[PDB]
């Protein structure tokens, strides 16, 4: 699928698309670099495929808590700011790396470009193609059309995300429903 | 419980009104008709006064 997106970017530039994987003379490496950067930037915000560390009780001797290597962003479930330093959990407001109690944090991980939903992959590929076209061939009507296509794919991705996470009204109406029964 | 409480109030009011109409307070709900057979039988009841 990665070669397919590289070919998408090559087509956006008007060049002949490739078949062999990463063994091409033309500057298609910029396409791969832009694709990786765009994928990381887009996945930085929380989507419906992101993990959670419900409880990680640290051992008192080292005091440090390991975090997933492929993490992108972390949000503490409680009121604490968290981040990564040297691959372990870090307290931003306290500037310390040690922890004595359990931590409940929500962490956003990174996904390989062959392992993510079709809509998000197409959005990333089209955004990379638009960025590469803007860098190389300038900002003309083709760039605007590519931006519109990327926006449409982003809208489809948002539709899928809203479908997977049923964001109905079930937060304060629970009290009324409990009162009715 | 249902999402609306109007029906409960309506049924309570209807019940009160119907029960009051069927069993009025201070007024008996049935009248003996004036018949000789009733007149002959009411005497053997231990109640003084006229037949009415």
């Amino acid at each position: 699928r990665l070669t397919d997106a590289v070919n998408v970017t090559l087509e956006a530039l008007g060049e002949s698309r490739i078949v062999d994987i990463n063994t091409s003379n033309p500057s298609a490496g910029l396409a791969r670099a832009a694709l990786d950067r765009t994928r990381r930037g887009v996945l930085s915000t929380g989507w419906w495929f992101n993990t959670i560390i419900r409880e990680v009780t640290p051992t008192p001797n080292p005091g440090q808590i390991k975090v997933p290597w492929n993490q992108l962003s972390m949000y503490g479930l409680d009121g604490t700011k968290y981040g990564e330093r040297d691959g372990v959990l870090y307290n931003l407001v306290d500037q310390t790396k040690v922890f004595s109690d359990t931590v409940h944090l929500k962490v956003v991980i990174d996904i390989d470009f062959e392992d993510l939903p079709e809509h998000m992959a197409m959005w990333v590929a089209n955004a990379t193609a638009a960025q590469v076209y803007l860098n190389d061939l300038g900002a003309d009507g083709n760039y605007k059309s590519l931006l519109g296509i990327a926006a449409e794919y982003e809208a489809m991705n948002m539709r899928e995300h809203l479908r997977n996470q049923r964001y109905s009204t079930s937060r304060t109406h629970a009290a009324r429903k409990i009162r009715s029964g | 419980r249902d999402y609306q409480s109007t029906g409960a109030v309506l049924v309570n009011s209807a019940s009160t009104k119907v029960t009051n109409a069927l069993f009025p307070q201070g007024a008996p709900f049935f009248r003996f008709v004036d018949s000789p057979d009733m007149a002959a039988a009411v005497a053997e009841l231990g109640i003084n006064g006229t037949v009415q």
